[PDB]
């Protein structure tokens, strides 16, 4: 059954309840939403066929110019995803869109003199989306987080308690349009009805339905049948008393007041100020979701309509706000998903999209209103840049586009999974209270309960769920099954946020054993908004699977519903910052989930087709495709390219490892190498290792921890940072720049390790200050003089009469210099480097396009060697004619398959040269990366997956470390005190199975350590796989178990991958029965021996194989010292961070510090010759040095500043006295 | 003469004399207004001699001395006053002239070694005496510096006044070469200054886009709230003399646009291969080419200056006031690529009026038999 | 450019003590101003300190005074606010020096009424307004009757509620008679201008000189057009205009709330340069960054004594530099100051043996990232140790409320001699084991 993957290493699995539905794309969210995005849609589908047909056909003015258009498409990207990549460029298509102008007749019955319709108006390129969810504009991944915001509709609010300090509250209706003006309804305790377009101001009722043209008759009469306090209120009447307008025309003018105070109002410019908000077709919308929540929050029948509002709609929603003002209800909270929407990278790109379209017809009404008869076509009134001014503004800088975070590979997926309220449309982070954070029952199977950014947000971005996926309008969707009377049946339906609302769905732990039928006498259920027991025969549905509720990052802990919920929350949140390793371990401990997340992203290499592998390298992969699979047309093979030690977006070092042996079989599906952090499709994000809890003599204190010496010099924890150092220039007034190949004033070692074309050699020892690139520049014609022709003979050098550009190492930073990028501005060539990068991928190009040639040419030779024998047969002079010597059909492809060929290598080539465009001056570009191994030490931050965060102390011997009865060293000591105070139980779960889960590999390998016979090993994972009674197992024994069987073992021998899902996971008896296999006991714990003495530890001592994570905290980045740098100019002071080259922020609290000791001289120094004084600190180095530690503090230089800050306002101030 | 006038100032130069006209009349240009923090850092130059002066004692007296020296120090690193010029300065009779050159020494000796230095052979002197370290050539290498034998290296003329030992001796040469000139200047972060394009070019695939112009282009709005229409007849006359310079002003961007087509096509040569080699356009050319007057052409050519993908130019360079150049273009390229196919004379003669230069097929057979080179025998 | 928001004739030179000519370059001639170039050959530094004016064309009022919430151009009037801001908006007239006619001496008035009343009253009648009419209005409105007439009146009345109001403004006035200030002063004929370095360009005029740069343009514009001889309609929304941009330059977000190019954020006042960040609190009061110092993350110490932590080789290298270079050469290890940097950036071996000398004794000073009780900053003795992090002591550890976690600490280096006294005395470990909020230990085990 298991997939060519699990035939090399399987996983088991612990606990009880079937798998209906499978765990869905986890990049669903951004794929399918794109995909929406662009599409051809024959049809109002939302995308570009929308916002385009929506702000089509543009016409003139009663000049018949009307601008229609027709239909539209994406040329193949100019450059692909791989090079786009590394030049930089935008990864996009060209949008070919059509157009029509058809040119009426003057005064008739639509006439045409004549119809130009001009092909392809080419408006901008457009980004696309790549197969991982992402986009490239400039070089570099970056992901545009979904967002959340206010569903368009009306709303009900209140605002009780504190508004005017009556308790009598309020009622305050609203409409949210998706575009367009805001509508509210204010209710004040003179309890008079207030409306309001905008925030802008107050006005009383009458001057929106009077504006209507609506006499006084027709007020009363809508609203009233009736003076009444405890049922209908007289609000309305009451509310026309301080009406200042009496008719329609009063009403428009007092509104044109108010959206525009201070001019003079007119009659006709009110009337089309008025009209233009919540009437015209042109300014405001509600579209699909609008009048929808719109009628059903009115409690109409109608499900749509108009994408406007009517007098029916305000005097409708207005009488809704008097019902629910009265006695009636009820209140409606904005916490309920169904008044929470969410946006996809498709929406808001039409919308921007939508916006470059108004903003570019405002411009083709005039052409079209003043121009002439059939000249000016399609690209004469519609411009470019209207268009990507737009798009470009949306994806490259926004809110809500962020870059990826590219260091773990769990961390791409968990980003472009998100939810975010902020950014725009939705609340910020200065507004919104407490109300908004907070979890809403709703939440449950689709908003992620634990993982969520602990800080100043937190529950404003919260996350997506597993089986999570996007309504069809705007909410969110819950997969169910549906339960008809006592049979469950395996019909997976999905309940939007107000759907589930009513209905009464069990829970997915629910005991049917059997048929699934419901065994207990009442199982739980949640009815509306509340969770008890419920009749047996009163299920409608069911959650699908346990993992419904939670996310990624959640389902990824290992006995989840063990641990508290915060310490839950902190350890899923800091497993998203776990730097990669060297080596990728598989937990021990896992959730099953891995699979599920490696190759989910593109960290991994999957695969399009199947079948045996031709050649497998650490580069390239290739792989033979079978037939069924392959399309007639071409064969092919499948070509894969590695992708070795590049840059990540957190400095981290991204590798891809193949995993296949050589001449295997492979399924489509299936992962044929493993990038970082990726251990044979099971997602690795650190290392495990042996721990104990235990008082070491204090170097575990609280979080802090010890690791044996063991550790590091086993290089596990290491890891590769690289860094990205560019110099570009040349282009002064004063002429070009030139890149080294001579740079004055160094010796020789320096242009030692620089190429003769002056940019460094490919390898190298680089730290300090060291010179990756030379870069030269001049200044011109100084007079020579006698002494310059001296100068100039002696020396001469380049001639030396330029200055020193150059880029240099940064001090205090080091690595080795792996690869080199140039981008020669076209028209300016290079002298070696640049032509070698270029000749290195010409040539990497050139052997790929030779394999389309040996591989089809042999084919086809081997068929010519075939049809030739029936015609003529000799088959050993067929072996002795050279290669080179129907006949008409097939010598016919042979030479069209040559030139082609040709062709399409020549277009590669010119490809690789032509483009490096780059900004106007800039002349020539060196991307020079380099990478370092940064290993594990002292400070660094280490932890684990239940929330216990960790820092390295001292790094003890192998000597110092506790060991067992066979002498074998515990890798980390941690303390003990913290389990019981952080109440994170799980990661006492995690190392007792470890234990069991290392030792049943540790005998595994002792039974391959003797070279058993095949059949006992056989029988024992037999047993392995077997344990506590129950499921799902699906043991061994399937396939052959000698020859295919055999490789589960040399994978078992390190340990035995173990699979506990989050609530289905495993427990204790299954613990203990485990431990019982190889050997071990039941308390999980052993005897352990100081390496100091050789004695003793009194009592047991936990131990086991605990999952330790590495964070990107370590260290080396953050400790910095500064004794004397460069300070600022326009106030005398230290700089901008720890990070170079400042100090560190001395506060106004330390300052209270040292007001509270006695200290004086110390703050007097600190604030004074330290930092802010411009002459002191120089005085004071000149002593210091000499030995005579004193001051002379004088004024410090900001307050200075401060004096002539107030002096350039109408304030004098002086010093007196 | 307003128009005139108007086309062929420097762009900074007309946007300076609209913008006091732009004062005098109402009219509007784009304000960028919707109506609803650190730029700076620490340099150190001369500074970093004047760290010396403070900490090192030269007790009060000479520290000022020193003082007055770290002024005179060029960017190159030497003196512009004459060792008694600094003397004046002071104003002093107890300098004694010898003092200056006490203190004037023990500056030149922090690093940069040799800095500050009169005659650059004191530079190249006083860079030894530090630099002597005991060792090795520089016994011999002292005394040619120091000798006013620093006539050469102009070229073994040393050798018959030297009497050292012929090619030894470059191994103190050698020596000598590895000194510091004139420490320390260093660059700064100016970009330098870069000259703002006036006009643009570039070539987009297969296409010369020629289009400009960059953003110093002022966009001018005629319209405000004054849109009311001797007080009436005042602001119908200046409107009427702004709504005249606005159609004035988008001519000359126009005329640009269009003379700098023209150019550019005329001397596509240059512009498409190296520099010069410019087949000289005459202004009466470009002049017949479009109904321009030459005295609006010469203007506007004046001090509207060019962008090109190499260099920069005024468009005046443009104008003035053969067989060697096309022989090193048809070696470059025949020479340039040929891997297999070899190119044929046809080719050449295809590709070189492609890019504009003029040369016949039979004309390029002599140019390649004068460069020694048979056509096509060279193949794979 | 001359006369530009950056001249050195409005300023100072660019280069110390150079021309912008080139005339005069050498510190040899230095008072001299120039015979060509107007420039004064002076330090640079002299271009962080002098200021320039812009004279207005039109008066302006001072929006810092107007918008306060005693509002010091109108309570000084006695003249409400929503009226005084309709005068200087140019949306109604006021009356000046009513004199005998009809009308009172401050009323205020609208167009209708205002020609009305030049049809009646055509001469010995003023009403105005803009920044003018309420300048010429404090102006002619003086204090010194209003003394006897204010205090006569408060014998006169009978009532609390009658003489409270007059007492409080009788006394605010004569205190501001005492002050030194004539109400004539809160409308600016001339404004100041920061000096070129207190405001320091990017090459793209910002936030300030932006804001400056309107104030002067749209000034001009006023400069021309009263000699242009324009209508009262256009040079009365200019004036506006003026008073606008004005008030943006002066303090910006009381109205208008003009935000830069590229937008979106309204560009910071010269009001936001003090109220600052939070506030100057940033620089002055808090002062900001210091030298010598610097942070890393802490883990434990338990093998050091109460009164030592630990500090790392390669940071304590950097800290005590200073000190490193004069006992280097104190020593004749190094001639002189450029040899010594010379050697302790090479790291040889014999320097970290003087380190170690001036280290001993010489305590430095830590402290978290949160500082509560004063407590939270603890003097101990450093002890060199190899690595990049640094060593806290556990039993002071209950202090900072420092978790190992992975938080960080700083550093800092007690200078002057003073300082080394007041870090190992009152500032040290075994000198505060006692909480200052209560006398129970601090020290106790955890
Ligand atoms: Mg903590
Ligand atoms: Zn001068």
């Amino acid at each position: 059954v298991y997939s060519y993957t699990e035939k090399k290493r399987i996983r088991k699995d612990f606990g009880k309840r079937p798998q209906v539905l499978d765990v869905p794309y986890l990049l669903s969210i951004q794929l399918d939403s794109f995909q929406k995005f662009i599409e051809q849609d024959p049809e109002g589908q939302y995308g570009l066929e929308a916002a385009f047909r929506s702000v089509f056909p543009i016409q003139s003015y009663s000049g018949n110019s009307e601008l229609q258009y027709v239909s539209y498409r994406l040329g193949e990207p100019v450059f692909d995803v791989q090079e786009c990549q590394i030049r930089g460029v935008t990864y996009s298509a060209p949008l070919r869109v059509k157009l029509r102008l058809v040119i009426y007749e003057r005064e008739a019955p639509e006439g045409t003199v004549k119809d130009i319709k001009e092909q392809e108006v080419y408006m901008g390129e457009i980004p696309l989306m790549t197969d991982n969810g992402t986009f490239v504009i400039n070089g570099t991944e970056r992901v545009i987080v979904s967002q959340l915001h206010r569903s368009p509709g009306v709303f009900f609010d209140s605002d009780k308690g504190k508004t005017h300090s009556s308790g009598k509250v309020l009622y305050n209706a609203r409409i949210i349009p998706y575009r367009g003006s805001w509508l509210d309804f204010e209710f004040d305790p003179k309890d008079n009805l207030f409306v309001r377009i905008d925030r802008r101001r107050k006005l009383p009722a009458t001057i929106i339905l009077r504006a209507l043209n609506y006499t006084t008759e027709q007020i009363l009469d809508l609203f009233f049948e009736f003076t009444n306090d405890l049922d209908h209120g007289p609000y309305i009447s009451e509310t026309l008393r301080v009406d200042p307008t009496n008719d329609r025309l009063s009403a428009l003018v007092e509104i044109y007041r108010m959206m525009r105070p201070g001019e003079p109002p007119t009659r006709e410019a009110a009337e089309s100020l008025f009209e233009n908000l919540f009437f015209s077709e042109d300014r405001y919308d509600l579209s699909a979701v609008g009048r929808m929540k719109f009628n059903r929050s009115l409690l109409r029948e109608e499900i749509e309509g108009s994408g406007i509002l009517s007098k029916d709609d305000i005097i409708d929603v207005m009488k809704k706000l008097i019902d629910i003002r009265n006695g009636k209800g009820e209140v409606d909270d904005i916490d309920h998903l169904g008044n929470r929407r969410i946006r996809s990278v498709g929406e808001m790109a039409e919308n921007q999209f939508r916006v470059g379209l108004v903003r570019v017809e405002r411009a083709v009404k005039e052409r079209l209103s003043l121009g002439d008869l059939d000249t000016l076509m399609p690209q004469d009134m519609i411009n470019a840049k209207p268009i990507s001014a737009a798009v470009k503004e949306f994806f490259g800088s926004s809110q809500l586009s962020q870059f990826m975070v590219q260091n773990n590979p769990l961390s791409e997926i968990t980003h472009k999974r998100r939810i975010s309220a902020l950014g725009p449309g939705g609340l910020t982070r200065e507004r919104a209270g407490f109300e908004v954070r907070d979890v809403h029952p709703t939440h449950y199977g689709r908003v992620c309960p634990i993982e969520t950014p602990e800080g100043p947000n937190i529950g404003l971005i919260n996350s997506l769920s597993v089986y999570a996926q996007t309504n069809e309008y705007g909410f969110l969707e819950t997969p169910y099954r549906k339960v008809t009377d006592g049979v469950v049946t395996d019909e997976i339906h999905y309940l939007s946020a107000i759907e589930e609302g009513n209905y009464v769905i069990a829970q997915a732990n629910s005991n049917l054993d059997e048929e699934g039928h419901f065994v207990e006498d009442l199982v739980t259920c949640r009815s509306k908004g509340e969770s008890s027991l419920f009749s047996r025969d009163q299920v409608d549905y069911m959650d699908v699977s346990t993992q419904q509720v939670v996310s990624v990052g959640a389902s990824l802990i290992p006995f989840l519903e063990h641990d508290d919920a915060n310490r839950a929350l902190m350890g899923a949140n800091m497993q998203r910052q776990a730097v990669p390793t060297l080596r990728a371990d598989k937990p021990l401990v896992g959730t099953g989930m891995e699979r599920a997340v490696a190759v989910d992203s593109g960290v991994t290499a999957v695969a399009k087709r199947g079948g045996v592998v031709q050649y497998v390298d650490a580069s390239r992969i290739v792989i033979k495709v079978n037939e069924d699979e392959m399309y007639p047309g071409e064969a092919g093979i499948d070509i894969y390219n590695l992708t070795k030690y590049t840059r990540s977006n957190q400095n981290t070092c991204i590798n891809q490892m193949p995993c296949v042996s050589l001449g295997e079989p492979v399924e489509r599906g299936d992962v044929l190498a493993d990038g970082p952090s990726t251990d044979l499709g099971e997602l690795a994000l650190g290392q495990n290792m042996r721990v104990a809890f235990m008082p070491w003599n204090g170097y575990n204190f609280e979080d802090s921890i010890l690791v044996s010496e063991r550790v590091v010099q086993e290089d596990r924890f290491t890891t590769i940072h690289i860094q990205e150092l560019a110099c570009v220039s040349r282009d002064t007034k004063l002429g070009p720049e030139e890149i080294t190949a001579d740079i004055p004033n160094v010796g020789e070692a320096a242009l030692s390790k620089l190429d003769e074309s002056g940019i460094v050699y490919i390898g190298a020892e680089v730290t300090g200050g060291d010179i990756l690139v030379g870069k030269v520049t001049p200044k011109g014609e100084t007079q020579l003089t006698p002494e310059e022709k001296l100068l100039r003979a002696i020396f001469g050098e380049k001639a030396s009469d330029v200055k020193d550009s150059s880029l240099r190492v940064p001090n205090g930073v080091s690595g080795t210099v792996i690869d080199v990028q140039v981008f020669t501005r076209d028209g300016v060539e290079k002298d070696k480097r640049a032509l070698e990068i270029e000749e290195m991928q010409l040539k990497q190009a050139k052997k790929d396009l030779s394999e389309e040639l040996q591989i089809l040419e042999a084919g086809l030779f081997s068929r010519i060697r075939a049809v030739l024998v029936a015609g003529g047969v000799e088959a050993e002079k067929l072996d002795k004619l050279p290669r080179d010597r129907q006949l008409e059909q097939l010598a016919e492809q042979y030479d069209e398959l040559k030139h082609e060929f040709e062709k399409k290598l020549e277009a590669k080539r010119r490809k690789i040269t032509q483009g490096d465009d780059l900004a106007p001056g800039v002349l020539k570009i060196v991307k020079v990366y380099l990478a370092v191994k940064r290993r594990i030490q002292p400070g660094d931050k280490m932890a684990g997956r239940h929330g216990n965060k960790g820092v390295i102390s001292k790094i003890n011997p192998i000597e110092d470390m506790p060991y067992d009865e066979n002498g074998t060293p515990v890798d980390i000591v941690l303390n003990p005190l913290g389990v019981p105070s952080r109440m994170n139980i799980g990661q006492i779960l995690e190392t007792h199975l470890g234990m069991a889960a290392k030792g049943i590999g540790d005998k595994i390998n002792a039974m391959l350590k003797q070279q058993q016979e095949v059949a006992k090993l056989r029988e024992f994972i037999q047993r392995a796989y077997d344990l506590g009674a129950d499921v799902r197992q699906k043991v061994d024994l399937s396939t052959f178990s000698d020859e295919e069987v055999m490789r589960l073992a040399e994978n078992l021998r390190k340990g035995m991958p173990i699979a506990t899902p989050v609530f289905d996971g495993a427990k204790e008896a299954e613990i203990k029965e485990l431990l019982k296999l190889g050997d071990l006991p039941t308390s999980g714990q052993i005897r352990l021996y100081d390496g100091r003495t050789g004695e003793q530890f009194e009592r047991p001592v936990t131990v086991g194989y605990m999952y330790m994570l590495k964070l990107n905290h370590l260290v080396d980045d953050k400790m910095h010292a500064r004794s004397t740098g460069s300070y600022s100019l326009v106030t005398q002071q230290p700089l901008g961070g720890k990070a170079q080259f400042g100090g560190q922020r001395f506060g106004e609290m330390e300052v209270w510090a040292l007001e509270a000791y006695g200290a004086a001289y110390t703050l007097q120094e600190m604030l004074t010759v330290k930092s802010d004084d411009v002459n002191g600190r120089t005085k004071m180095y000149k002593n210091i040095v000499d030995g005579n530690h004193q001051m002379e503090p004088g004024m410090p230089e900001s307050f200075n500043v401060l004096l002539k800050e107030i002096r350039s306002l109408g304030i004098n101030i002086e010093l007196e006295d | 003469q307003q128009a005139i006038r108007l086309l062929q100032l420097s762009t900074l130069e007309l946007q300076q004399e609209l913008q006091q006209a732009l004062e005098s009349n109402p009219l509007l240009e784009q304000t960028d207004l919707h109506d609803e923090y650190q730029g700076e850092t620490t340099q150190t130059l001369q500074d970093y001699l004047m760290w010396q002066v403070e900490l090192t004692p030269f007790t009060d007296t000479d520290r000022a001395i020193a003082t007055s020296i770290v002024d005179a120090v060029d960017d190159t690193g030497y003196l512009t006053i004459q060792i008694e010029d600094i003397v004046d300065s002071i104003g002093d009779d107890e300098i004694g002239l010898e003092e200056v050159e006490a203190v004037l020494k023990r500056i030149q000796r922090f690093d940069p070694v040799g800095v500050a230095a009169k005659d650059l052979r004191d530079c190249l002197l006083i860079q030894l005496s530090q630099f002597a370290k005991e060792t090795p050539w520089l016994e011999e290498a002292r005394l040619i510096i120091s000798d006013h034998l620093d006539l050469l290296a102009n070229h073994r003329t040393l050798m018959r006044v030297t009497r050292l030992k012929e090619e030894v001796l470059k191994e103190a040469v050698n020596l000598i070469q590895s000194l510091d000139p004139r420490p320390g200047q260093s660059i700064h972060t100016s970009e330098p200054e870069y000259v703002i394009p006036d006009v643009l070019v570039r070539k987009v695939s297969g296409r010369w886009t020629v289009e400009l112009n960059a953003d110093s282009i002022p966009r001018l709005k005629i319209n405000q709230q004054y849109a009311a229409m001797a007080d009436g007849q005042f602001i119908r006359s200046n409107l009427q003399e702004a709504r005249w310079l606005i159609k004035s002003l988008e001519s000359r961007n126009d005329t640009l646009l269009r003379v700098s087509r023209c150019i550019v096509e005329q001397q596509q040569a240059f512009f498409e291969q190296g520099e010069e080699y410019m087949k000289p356009m005459v202004l009466a050319d470009i002049a017949q080419a479009v109904e321009m007057h030459e005295s609006t052409i010469s203007r506007v050519t004046t001090q509207k200056y060019l962008h090109s993908p190499r260099g920069i130019f005024e468009l005046k360079y443009f104008f003035s006031s053969s067989s060697t150049a096309i022989r090193a273009l048809v070696k470059k390229l025949i020479a340039a690529e040929n891997p297999a196919k070899p190119l044929s004379d046809s080719k050449l003669t295809s590709m070189l009026s492609e890019q504009g230069i003029m040369v016949a097929r039979r004309t390029v057979a002599k140019y390649r038999e004068s460069l020694s080179i048979p056509p096509s025998n060279q193949r794979k | 450019e001359r006369d530009g928001l950056f001249c050195a004739r409005i300023f100072g030179p660019v280069k110390d003590y150079e021309c912008l000519c080139g005339k005069y370059k050498r510190l040899k001639h230095r008072g001299v101003i120039c015979e060509k170039c107007g420039v004064e050959v002076t330090q640079t530094k002299v271009r962080r300190e002098r200021m320039g004016h812009i004279e207005l064309a039109s008066p302006t009022a001072h929006i810092w005074f107007l918008k306060s919430l005693p509002s010091r151009i109108g309570l000084l009037l006695d003249m409400p606010l929503r009226d005084i801001e309709r005068v200087l908006y140019f949306e109604s007239y006021v009356v000046i020096e009513g004199g005998m006619t009809n009308l009172e001496r401050q009323q205020i008035l609208t167009e209708e009424q205002y020609l009305d009343a030049l049809e009646e009253f055509g001469d010995e009648f003023d009403a105005k307004m803009g920044a003018e009419a309420i300048q010429a209005l404090l102006k002619s409105m003086d204090l010194e009757q209003e003394c006897e007439q204010l205090r006569e009146e408060l014998n006169e009345t009978n009532s609390e509620t009658k003489r409270k109001k007059l007492t409080k403004r009788i006394k605010l006035l004569e205190a501001f008679v005492q002050s030194g200030n004539k109400p004539e002063w809160m409308i600016l004929t001339v404004l100041p201008v920061l000096p070129p370095d207190l405001r320091p360009l990017v090459f793209a005029t910002s936030d300030l000189n932006d804001l400056y740069r309107r104030v002067i343009n749209r000034n001009n514009r006023l400069k021309r057009l009263l000699d242009l001889a324009a209508p009262d309609i256009i040079v009365r929304n200019e004036k506006r205009m003026l008073q606008e941009a004005v008030d943006a330059l002066l303090d910006n977000g009381r109205r208008g709330r003009a935000i830069t190019g590229s937008n979106k954020r309204p560009l910071k006042s010269l009001a936001d340069m003090i109220k600052g960040k939070q506030g100057r609190f940033r620089q002055n009061l808090l002062g900001k960054r210091v030298d010598y110092s610097g942070r890393s993350v802490i883990t434990v110490g338990p093998y050091l004594r109460l009164h030592q932590c630990g500090l790392p080789k390669k940071m304590a290298l950097e800290l005590f530099k200073p000190f490193i270079y004069g006992k280097l050469e104190l020593r004749g290890l190094a001639t002189t100051i450029k040899a010594a940097k010379k050697m302790v950036e090479r790291e040889e071996a014999v320097v970290w043996d003087i380190l170690d000398e001036v280290i001993r004794e010489h305590p430095v000073l830590l402290n978290r990232a949160p500082t509560l009780h004063r407590l939270g900053i603890q003097a101990f003795e450093p002890v060199l140790i190899e690595g990049k992090a640094i060593q806290l002591h556990p039993l002071v550890c209950a202090a900072y409320n420092a978790d190992f976690d992975g938080d960080q600490m700083a550093v800092h280096v007690p200078l002057t001699l003073e300082a080394q006294l007041e870090a190992r005395a009152l500032m040290m470990s075994t000198n505060n084991i006692l909480s200052p909020a209560n006398g129970e230990p601090i020290i106790v085990p955890s």
